[PDB]
């Protein structure tokens, strides 16, 4: 016996009364399939998620779609499990919504495919890896100044005009090429036009064949906008747990996850908290973030775009989000306009991993020296702009000479840039990049022109480019 | 000539210090403003919710 | 404790000292309980009966014809906010108040008493004396002017003040430092022993500093000394 | 005893609660005894919450309410063109019945992510300061934000008039304005001849809150009918802030859990629903597109409030208008610094794309070097020329009311300014030069005007410079 | 039966209400049908409010609840040394069960006025800056405060490592930390050999709020067992800020009116009755001691915030870590101006004073 | 008062002036009665129906073909905060706005009619 009936509708919040002794559990999914009996009704295809037990055999639920057309007393069916989404190779190259149904026009997934629950507890203490590993992304600036951690969380700061999508595509390409791991993109609260643009960009780049995309858009109800991140995370967890891979996960905007949670809390009628957020802010953020870890057989690594309300880094949502981050990447309009790609700020970007214990003494020293040199160059900008370069001290002249070489060598020619530039891409191992930066710092290439260092990849290509120009 | 050069050097250095002090003052005032903003929002919503659940 | 003291005040006619280590915890506990008793919350989450309960406690601590109770109460200020209802309501029940300040504490000035906010009904010319009253008013005036000069001094330095305002700053910094003192009980924090300064010596020292008799001594010589003579003692053997 | 009628228990403040109506749909439309309409919003266990779409004072406890069997819908059709209607579709211009034949529900799903197409066609606003720096394309949704009495309505009216020759249908939604203002606007549109392809939707301030809350949805519902059949539709909202205020009133009176600033939980859901229904349809679906221009009111220039922040996050771009800059002679008063349009480039013709590249850098340089302008008159290398050029730029950006400029003339004047031809003409002669230039061109530049209109690309450099130099010699310097 | 059995009538957000349970006492442990434990919080006229100490998805309205007859308590013993447990005393490292034979209540009275003694024994942290400028004695409550990424966890780990030769038992309580970080910390301690004398109590961020709320009390209850037998114990709380957040969440779910910064009124009593149980006992009481090092995280280095001021009012001094000074390369970035040790000086060896 | 003026407008076709002093008081009276009637207050403690009530009052002052009513209204500004809902809701109803600037008021120069903060259609 799994039949209940609608008893109360209050907008997105729907109350269902089940027979005693057959109440569905929390987070279970309920389905309504109503055909218009006569011309005074409308057809219903709506899915609900259990939120509370109100007593008197009543369940308070959150709707995953528009609730218009509901009538008190129609039949509701309990599925006996939380929302379940398909997993496996079938999800690669497809676009889904939160419910796990394909959005792209390519066709549906057969009912015999394997499906997994959205809600599950985080991995146990002893299932975790006991050591820190580096995720070699093959990008020079990221690998040198802000290394990535298998199982770590990385926040991405920037906006439009700074090639964020290009950087995402290159990360997907490099990871799938050198590690064999797939990536998953979760569009929480994404603008529909921007999502369409991103889909077309990925199809053009050819990475769509090795990624899965889940979209929860701004027009959808708060339940969907809150739960889409978890279905993306489940799609990644399948590959982490079964294939033992190194999988990338992209969360399109994690602030909208928190504000959708706040809206759901308000709808359920709980008291607000500081600056009006939900009482369960930290618990919800933790339940999302703690499933992105590195275990004994694989890992999930998350790149998350973060928005800062009112530019206040002390606001509770950014404050809670930053409690989980292990790295930071800032995209700078100055660099993007100047001509550096991927335009990662070499100074603002930070990483927890950049320590000799995790990375090594040589890499640590080289990174610190590069940072110091760039900082000094940043200092001399004003006196250059006023007095002139030849007016400087000799050592400052040498520093300015070397700093432009460093700034240009931090640039790279991405594979996904081939479709426009015509230049083949390059993957630079961290040993090659640290050696090249050591050579440049030691003054071995002070005679080459600075334009030889523009877009080369390894340290041999700058020599070859200078030799070809003259 | 020496005195004029010294005067312009003194102006440059002192005015640099003044601008730096202004920037630091702005930063601290901005932090205070953010704290006040958050406190005001919290108090407003708390009073509204109390007046709502009064019934 | 108040009942125990009231016995001696009334029945035996003793002069009684009463110390209360923190009277704010009383109202804090009242607020902790008030929610469960069914009362409605007040402005900042306090109980609606905040003023009445504190009044009913405070009016018992008074000096009558039968005996005299002098009470010294330490009051906590949450989040350094002097506009919080608990500190705001306690002000009307006191005769003399000393307002401690975190900013003065961080500058190394001890005790960190704000010289302007602190008040007393006993500062009248016919109670403390005309000379004492004049010196007190002049010190407060100088510190007020120095407080007003802070924005200009911070934004563009002392180099663009007038000659009189520079002299005001010069007096004010030394006076502010001289209000510090080395306590007996701070022996365990720093090895320097404490001091006891009579009121006549205090008045004479501040009068001398206002007259400019010690403009030449370094400002660091005035810190944590006590009598004005110790200022000269410290200026000597310090390198001057 | 039936399930299709009910009796009213509570009446007051424009809402009601009824016993019965056991088979009503959530969101259904209902009818009261005296004839006013209603909407069922809260379906409690034993009662129904009804908001009243009209004068509620005629309702008394104990009278009867009846089903209608329809989710709320509005009439659509080409007959609505040129009329003035309320959100229920009933005409208010007084020119007889509206004569429709078709209906479309208020709340319909937005186009899916796979049914859209990248924005590539330009929407000619006819304003230089917008078509130069802040492009708008068909299918784009752009936010126009400013303080009270800054010119937003004038900008909207200019845009709506400028679509005369285009194959576009314009819709104007008025929320919470004076009926006098609405009638003035209707008179202006009929005067300029724009009222033969325009629909006006009115929900004035004296009206009950639900009509204000429903007006923009009526507007989008009317637009979508033309959009889905392969046409281009432009929609204007006068006050999304008043929209939000009306929804707040309805929510609090229905006693839903209040959130920040007493706003209900799903206010962001409401505005996202409203502004995500504008898009550029893919070729398989049809060539149609819808573009939306919401307005937001700033209290003394504050842009961080809850509703303005929601709208800024939702839309694709912002145009900021300032009272002081309006007072300083900058009539359209666009603050080009912190305004932005995320769809720039694809929403511009080739000529405008070529001529507008330099202008932003010059304007930014003027704005950042203004520190040497008020306190100045000192020799310098850049600022002596940079501020001089920036002042000319700001003077050129200015425009007069109800005279949209064609895109080709905008291209020509921007080319002239960016090539330094204004560098000697006096700043108070700049606008005179601009007027004389248009007057000169209309007769002596056909081979440029028609070439631009036909090819969307800049003319020949030799011919263009020759014509400009001829006029420049013809010019008189005061 | 409704005397020692109950029935659930409401479930939500980690809070449950049960009908029946006539003889249950306030603060008793109640066991649900599926093995999840709860604590009887409010005994109303007809229903009992139960706070669920675990995953509440498997609990359904109509489920049976059983009394246990025991006040909220945790197991203690020497068998617990070297293990990692959740606040209820169940191991999570996967090395088998814990063979303790006796327990102690979570809520226990603090030592009285006449039971205590002056602090006079030095606790060596092995950090030159702390041991020279801001010394710490056994029985002291010292606060470590600073923004994120300032080395607070590293300071705690160094202190725990340095106790290898001193007679000391270390208890590291992790509230709201990431499980990856807790795993790495455990591995560092194991490599350096600190698990001869250490207990690790963890309640990660994914756990429900009541476990975060309970964890520090479980830690101090574990410490008190050794403390009252004449031994010396050190207890570290990874941060009381996250416990305060968990308690605020729980209170707002119970619909108690909030105060300043939406915190409940009893947020001071939450920490005072925890930090008052660390003390240096007298000779008659046995001479044992318990030293506590709570951590508090600030926003932009503001020490005037509600929680930082509350905790400063309780402890015997604080060590302030300077964020930009840490950014400048001096990793133990102690702001000497704002750091003070009230009961120090007497708690320092003669050589270091000179 | 408005009812008294509407008769002169409609019935006799005259032209009328309606002087209303302290609109702010009219708003505050409703803000007080709302709490007593027991409704959840708005953002700054005002009533939920502030805009609706103010519109239903203001929109009756119009010029029709029968006659015209012109209204001059004084508004006290609470603590000089122009962002208060009472003046904010008024701005969208006035054709001409005169601002009595406090800067001119307190420097001794009256009538403190701001020559440049004033706006007029
Ligand atoms: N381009 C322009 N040229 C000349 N006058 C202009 C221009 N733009 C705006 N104005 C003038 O600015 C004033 C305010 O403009 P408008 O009536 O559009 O106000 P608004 O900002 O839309 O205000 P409201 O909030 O009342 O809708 C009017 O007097 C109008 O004539
Ligand atoms: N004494 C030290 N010497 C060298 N490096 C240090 C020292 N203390 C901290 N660090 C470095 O700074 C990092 C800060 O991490 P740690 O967890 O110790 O600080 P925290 O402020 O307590 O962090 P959080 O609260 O965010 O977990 C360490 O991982 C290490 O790389
Ligand atoms: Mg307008
Ligand atoms: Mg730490």
């Amino acid at each position: 016996m799994t039949r209940g009936r609608v008893i109360q509708v209050m907008g997105p919040v729907v109350d269902v009364k089940f027979e005693n002794g057959h109440l569905p559990a929390i987070y279970n999914a309920l389905k309504i399939q109503h055909k218009a009996r006569n011309e005074n009704e409308v057809d219903i295809d709506l899915t609900l998620e259990v939120a509370l037990h109100l007593g008197d055999d009543t369940v308070r639920t959150i709707a995953m779609a528009s609730t218009d057309g509901l009538i008190r007393g129609m039949e509701v069916i309990d599925t006996g499990a939380p929302i379940s989404v398909p997993v496996g190779e079938v999800t690669l190259g497809r676009v889904f919504n939160v419910l796990g149904e394909p959005i792209d026009l390519e066709g549906d997934i057969p009912a015999d495919a394997r499906r997994d629950p959205i809600h599950r507890p985080a991995p146990k203490f002893e299932e975790l890896a006991t050591e820190v590993e580096i995720l070699e992304t093959g990008i020079k600036v990221v690998d040198l100044l802000a290394p990535y951690i298998k199982g770590g969380k990385i926040g991405l700061f920037g906006g439009a005009g700074v090639g964020k999508t290009v950087l995402i595509q290159e990360l997907i390409h490099n990871i799938a090429q050198e590690h064999g791991g797939i990536s998953v993109f979760a569009g929480v609260g994404e603008r529909t036009r921007e999502g369409n643009d991103l889909y077309h960009e990925m199809k053009d780049s050819g990475v769509i064949s090795k990624t899965a995309m889940v979209f929860g858009q701004m027009n959808e109800p708060p339940g969907a906008r809150m739960r889409v991140a978890l279905t993306g995370l489940t799609m990644a967890e399948y590959f982490r747990d079964e294939q033992g891979q190194d999988v990338l996960l992209f969360i399109d905007n994690i602030f909208r996850f928190t504000q959708a949670g706040s809206e759901v809390s308000a709808l359920l009628g709980r008291m607000p908290s500081a600056v009006g957020y939900q009482p369960t802010l930290a618990t919800e953020m933790g339940q999302l973030q703690e499933r992105i870890t590195s275990t004994a057989k694989g890992s999930i690594t998350s790149i998350q775009a973060i928005y800062v309300p009112a530019d206040d880094y002390t606001d509770p949502a950014p404050a809670t989000t930053f409690s989980h981050l292990d790295a930071t990447t800032n995209l700078e309009r100055k660099l993007a306009e100047m001509g550096i790609y991927p335009a990662v700020d070499p100074l603002a970007s930070t990483s927890r991993a950049l320590a000799p214990e995790i990375v090594g003494e040589e890499h640590y020293q080289v990174a610190r020296k590069v940072q110091q040199t760039l900082q000094r160059y940043k200092e001399l900008q004003d006196i250059i702009a006023i007095l002139g370069m030849d007016e400087l001290s000799d050592e400052d002249k040498l520093v300015v000479h070397r700093a432009r070489r460093i700034q240009f060598f931090l640039s790279q020619n991405f594979h996904v840039a081939e479709q426009f530039t015509g230049q083949p891409g390059s993957y630079v191992p961290v040993k090659e990049t640290v050696r090249g930066f050591k050579e440049i710092l030691e003054g071995k290439y002070d005679h080459l022109p600075e334009d030889a260092f523009r877009l080369v990849g390894r340290i041999e290509e700058v020599v070859e480019k200078a030799k070809a120009m003259g | 000539l020496d005195a004029k050069a010294s005067e312009h050097a003194a102006r440059m250095t002192a005015m640099k210090n003044a601008t730096d002090n202004a920037n630091e003052l702005i930063r601290t005032l901005t932090l205070s403003y953010n704290r006040a903003r958050q406190a005001a929002i919290t108090q407003e919503i708390t009073e509204i919710v109390a007046g709502a659940n009064a019934l | 404790g108040l009942t125990m003291a009231e016995y001696f005040r009334d029945e035996q006619g003793q002069d009684v000292l009463l110390f209360i280590d923190n009277i704010f915890r009383f109202t804090q506990a009242g607020s902790e309980v008030s929610a469960l008793l069914g009362r409605m919350p007040s402005a900042v989450g306090y109980q609606p009966t905040l003023a009445t309960e504190m009044g009913q406690l405070q009016e018992r601590i008074t000096s009558t014809a039968k005996g005299s109770i002098t009470s010294i109460q330490a009051i906590y200020v949450p989040a350094d906010d002097y506009t919080d209802p608990a500190p705001a309501t306690t002000f009307s029940h006191l005769d003399a108040t000393t307002n401690l300040e975190r900013k003065l504490a961080e500058m190394g000035i001890y005790p960190a008493v704000d010289p302007l906010a602190s008040t007393s009904r006993a500062l009248a010319p016919e109670i403390v004396g005309e000379e004492h009253y004049q010196v007190a008013r002049k010190v407060q005036q100088t510190l007020q002017r120095y407080k007003e000069l802070q924005d200009i001094i911070a934004i563009l330095g002392m180099d663009e003040l007038s000659d009189e305002d520079k002299l005001v700053v010069h007096r004010a910094r030394r006076i502010q430092f001289f209000l510090s003192q080395n306590f007996h009980v701070a022996e365990q924090f720093t090895g320097q022993p404490g001091s006891y300064v009579p009121v006549k010596e205090t008045v004479r020292g501040f009068k001398e500093i206002l007259e400019g008799k010690y403009d030449h001594l370094p400002e660091d010589a005035f810190r944590l000394v006590g009598r004005i003579e110790e200022v000269v003692e410290k200026a000597k053997a310090m390198g001057v | 005893q039936v399930s299709d009628v009910g009796t009213v228990i509570q009446v007051g403040d424009g809402i009601a609660r009824a016993h019965g109506l056991d088979n009503v749909m959530s969101g259904e439309l209902v009818e009261f005894a005296n004839g006013v309409m209603g909407m069922a919003l809260n379906l409690e266990e034993n009662n129904v919450g009804i908001v009243i779409l009209g004068p509620y004072t005629g309702i008394k406890e104990g009278d009867e309410v009846r089903r209608t069997g329809r989710i709320m819908e509005v009439p659509v059709g080409e007959a609505l063109i040129g009329r003035v209607v309320n959100p229920l579709g009933q005409p208010v211009d007084g020119l007889g019945p509206v004569e429709t034949t078709e209906t479309r529900p208020i709340e319909s799903p937005a186009p899916g992510v796979m049914d859209r197409r990248s924005v590539h066609e330009p929407l000619q606003t006819g304003i230089k300061a917008i078509d130069a720096l802040v492009p708008i394309g068909r299918g784009q949704r752009e936010l126009i934000i400013g303080d009270r009495q800054t010119g937003k309505t004038s900008v909207a009216i200019d845009t709506i008039i400028n679509q005369k020759d285009q194959n576009m249908i314009s819709i104007y939604v008025a929320i919470g304005q004076k009926e006098s203002t609405v009638r003035t606007v209707v008179e202006t549109l009929r005067k300029h001849g724009a009222l033969d392809y325009t629909i006006v939707v009115t929900a004035s301030a004296s009206q009950p809150a639900p009509l204000l809350f429903l007006a923009p949805y009526a507007g989008v519902a009317m637009g979508e009918y033309f959009m889905y059949k392969g046409k281009h539709v432009l929609v204007v909202y006068d006050d999304l802030s008043k929209q939000a205020a009306a929804y707040r009133e309805l929510s609090l009176l229905l006693r839903r859990p209040p959130g920040r600033e007493a706003y209900p939980g799903d206010i962001f859901y409401l505005h996202s629903r409203l502004l995500e229904r504008a898009a550029k349809l893919s070729d398989a679906k049809g060539g149609g597109s819808l573009t939306a221009l919401p307005f937001v009111e700033t209290q003394a220039g504050d842009i961080s409030a809850y509703i303005p922040t929601n709208v800024i996050s939702i839309t694709d771009g912002q145009i900021f208008l300032q009272s002081d800059l309006f007072f300083s002679g900058v009539r359209p008063a666009i603050n080009a610094g912190l305004s932005v349009s995320r769809v720039g480039g694809a929403a511009q013709i080739k000529a405008m794309k070529k001529v507008a590249g330099t202008l932003r850098l010059d304007l930014a340089a003027y704005r950042e070097l203004e520190a040497f302008a008020q306190f100045g008159s000192d020799l310098d290398k850049a600022t002596q020329a940079k501020l001089a050029r920036g002042a000319r730029t700001v003077e050129v950006l200015k425009q007069d009311l109800h005279q949209p400029i064609p895109v080709e003339k905008q291209v020509l004047i921007i080319y002239a300014l960016t090539r330094g031809f204004l560098d000697d003409i006096p700043v108070e002669d700049v606008r005179r030069f601009e007027k004389e230039f248009y007057l000169f061109l209309d007769q002596n530049g056909q081979h440029l005007l028609e070439h631009i209109r036909t090819t969307k690309d800049l003319p020949n450099e030799d011919d263009l410079n020759k014509a400009i130099e001829a006029f420049k010699k013809t010019f008189v310097v005061s």
